[PDB]
């Protein structure tokens, strides 16, 4: 189960979700604190 | 990001911070030796190489460092080390000879037990 | 992206909402891939998940497929199987010296030194030279010494690379090695694909058909025909390795293996299941969906002890039988095996080798370096056969003069 | 934050006309329901 | 088989023989719109202005009408 | 028929959020208007319940 979760694809998409989840979070702040 | 190298970081942290919980969980139910700390002290020396100790002189006399020269003073000690533990893998230590080595590496001498009583 | 605007999104309490901030329809079309992902995941977890509770097994061979011949545990048996492609035992370095010369082709280990070497042979134009080293000279020949003729060796080393290269130029020329920079692994598996694909770098040269493209002929008619027949005879090699692989995979787990192989020189197939070992059935599989598949050792342990202890009831007394069970009783009850023993018959054809390896003790040293092989065709036997002939050819050439 | 409750003035008549009212019986301006007679 | 097949066949047979509703008076327990005897009505969220327009083709595709 | 009907991830997301935006916020924003009580009224209201809030 872990090995099928785990796999180097969805390893990927889990980082690059993460990284555009990140940068959203931060962007919206900075455009929050700039009102 | 790179969570190829997020996870065993995290886990190493994990057992490492465990690690220091329960020392501080011990060093106050069990409150530290007062003097055994020097039998650590010197049983915790006695494996330093000699390739060290010739800092370790140069510790004790004043001119170590400022905090920089050490830092690179031991490291060509390091490396010193690093290649004579080379030379010891491949043609053998100070006192052994090739014939000696076919003999470590082939297993071919048990552990002396006569002479352990 | 200000794409709830144009006509058709009024009505909605949120939508009108996110018309006033492009953060909140951003966030919103990033949660809106991340369900689905996540929907895909759900189901396809469910989708390779769920067969495993309708698959059973035939309870003869436990889902073997394959029951053994009894009659070759002990020309041949007939029954059971035919011999495998490996079973020939004197055909094994052979074998293994065609496919390691096939895998020394795609091999790259030492690409970054091959690399620059190739950067240094192309240009020779960079030319940073450093300090040169302080130059030992071998001892003088006429001083015969395994050292001495170390030395001198280790100093003709630069013409003789010189010579190689003129016989032998960079392997990345004559392509007897994979490309220059066909593949590093820091790219993308798609990228490294493409680059693979190009132009028939899936294979050696030895295989490759636009090597032989140009000739063929009256005379033989093998030149683009033999190459085909052995590209495929590779080709079949791989997936062969391909589907064991999944097979061992299978069986890492303990599910049942995928690929239902053909018996073999010492089994027979089973006849209650057609060899076919399993099968999805609709019925869900009571003892999987229950953990009940594994039968706690102690129970196999009663079942092997009750079976290799049978009991002999009847005693010879009344029934006037005084011999045990078999065929030519009477038959039956008419060297230095209590020692040493037995002599072990799977490896005559490597005496032969042994006996040379005794009388020449100098093949023993570190500085030869024989294939390797057992016939006189093979290994050791090479090297002899050369170091003969050529003291006997240039004592004779010493003979014109 | 201040975005959100902007535009949501922004549009506040165009939510909803419905004024909960604050009922109160202890304040002397109540009135009881025996209060109201000749009805 | 013949048998087994022929168990099939009868039943098909049979529900052959219906043909329709005609005969069939109607019931409250068991309305023809899902939708009735389910209680499914639609919100306020989700509501596109002109996602009536896309309803309307929905019906145009099944109504069978190829002018769509 | 009934389950594969219901709302999915986004109307749910939808709902609650704009409940949590719409009934709660907007109510509270009403009764400072009113209690206080076109761009530039709106941004005394947004400063001088910011002020007293
Ligand atoms: C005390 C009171 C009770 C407390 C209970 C606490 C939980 C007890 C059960 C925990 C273990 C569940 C189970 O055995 O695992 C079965 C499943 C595997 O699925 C399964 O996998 C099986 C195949 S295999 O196991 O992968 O090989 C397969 O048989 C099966 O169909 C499939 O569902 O394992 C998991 O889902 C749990 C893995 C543990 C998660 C680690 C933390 C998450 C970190 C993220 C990385
Ligand atoms: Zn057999
Ligand atoms: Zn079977």
């Amino acid at each position: 189960f872990l090995g099928w979760l785990l796999a180097p694809g969805r390893l990927e998409f889990y980082e690059k979700a993460a990284c555009v989840a990140i940068a959203l979070r931060v962007l919206g702040i900075v455009i929050a604190i700039s009102t | 990001p790179r969570l190829a190298a997020v996870m065993p970081d995290a886990v190493y942290a994990l057992v490492q911070g465990t690690h220091k919980l329960g020392e501080y969980a011990h060093d106050l139910v069990f409150p530290p030796t007062p003097e055994d700390l020097r039998k650590l002290e010197q049983q915790v020396n006695a494996t330093i190489p000699r390739e060290f100790d010739r800092v370790r002189q140069r510790y004790a006399e004043g001119k170590i460092a400022n905090d920089e020269q050490l830092s690179s003073e031991l490291e060509d000690a390091s490396f010193n080390w690093y290649r004579r533990q080379l030379r010891t893998s491949v043609v053998g230590a100070t006192d052994e000879e090739l014939e000696d080595v076919a003999v470590r590496k082939l297993r071919l001498e048990p552990p002396a037990l006569q002479a352990s009583l | 992206m200000g794409q709830f605007y144009s006509r058709e999104f009024d009505g909605d309490p949120y939508v009108d909402l996110m018309r006033s901030l492009p953060e909140r329809e951003l966030v919103w079309w990033a949660q809106k891939v991340i369900w689905l992902a996540e929907g895909f995941t759900f189901v396809d977890h469910f989708a390779r998940t769920y067969p495993r509770l309708l698959q059973h097994k035939c309870q003869r061979c436990k889902g073997a497929g394959v029951m053994t011949c009894p009659a070759c545990l002990g020309g041949g048996c007939r029954v059971c199987g035919t011999a495998c492609a490996w079973d020939a035992e004197s055909e094994w370095m052979e074998r293994w010296g065609e496919w390691e010369s096939r895998l020394a082709y795609y091999d790259k280990a030492t690409g970054p030194l091959m690399d620059e070497w190739y950067e240094d042979v192309l240009n020779a134009g960079n030319l940073e030279e450093d300090t040169p080293p302080v130059e030992d000279d071998p001892p003088g020949p006429e001083v015969t010494g395994r050292w001495a003729e170390h030395d001198r060796a280790l100093h003709k080393d630069k013409k003789r690379m010189a010579a190689l290269m003129r016989r032998w130029g960079h392997p990345y020329d004559a392509d007897a090695n994979l490309g220059y920079q066909i593949v590093d692994p820091t790219a993308s598996m798609g990228e490294n694909v493409w680059n693979m694909a190009q132009v028939y770098n899936s294979l050696p040269p030895e295989l490759n058909p636009l090597r032989t493209q140009h000739l063929a002929d009256r005379g033989g008619g093998n030149t683009q025909a033999a190459v085909e027949a052995a590209r495929s005879a590779f080709d079949a090699q791989v997936v062969m390795e391909a589907a064991l692989l999944q097979n061992l995979e299978a069986a890492a787990q303990d599910l049942p293996k995928p690929h239902r192989l053909p018996p073999t020189a010492g089994t027979v197939a089973c006849n209650e299941c057609g060899g076919a070992a399993w099968g999805y059935s609709f019925f869900p599989n009571t003892a999987v969906m229950f953990g009940l598949e594994r039968p706690f050792w102690g129970d196999t342990l009663a079942r092997l002890s009750k079976y290799w202890n049978p009991t002999q009831v009847a005693d010879p007394a009344r029934t006037g039988q005084l011999l045990p069970y078999g065929e030519g009783g009477l038959r039956r009850l008419l060297a230095l095996e209590a020692v040493v023993g037995k002599a072990p018959a799977t490896t005559g054809r490597y005496r032969r080798d042994l006996e040379l390896l005794l009388a020449h003790p100098e093949l023993r040293d570190g500085a030869l370096r024989v294939p390797g092989g057992w016939g006189p065709e093979g290994g050791l036997q090479t090297y002899l056969r050369g170091q003969q002939e050529e003291q006997a050819r240039m004592q004779r050439r010493r003979d014109l003069a | 934050y201040r975005r959100e409750m902007l535009h949501v003035a922004s549009k506040l008549n165009f939510r909803t006309p419905a004024r909960e009212v604050r009922i109160d019986t202890g304040s002397p301006d109540f009135i009881k329901w025996d209060d109201i007679n000749g009805i | 088989a013949a048998v087994a097949a022929g168990w099939h066949l009868a039943s098909f047979a049979l529900n052959l023989a219906f043909w329709g509703v005609e005969g069939m008076p109607p019931d409250r327990y068991w309305p023809t719109s899902p939708r009735i005897r389910l209680q499914i009505r639609p919100g306020r969220y989700g509501n596109m202005d002109g996602g009536q327009r896309v309803y309307m083709d929905y019906l145009a595709r099944s109504e069978g009408v190829p002018l769509n | 028929f009934s389950t594969i009907t219901q709302p999915d991830t986004d109307l749910i997301a939808r709902q609650e959020k704009g409940t949590l935006f719409w009934d709660i916020w907007a109510d509270f924003l009403v009764t400072a208007a009113d209690y206080y009580n076109e761009q530039n009224s709106l941004i005394e209201n947004i400063s001088n319940d910011f002020d007293n809030l």
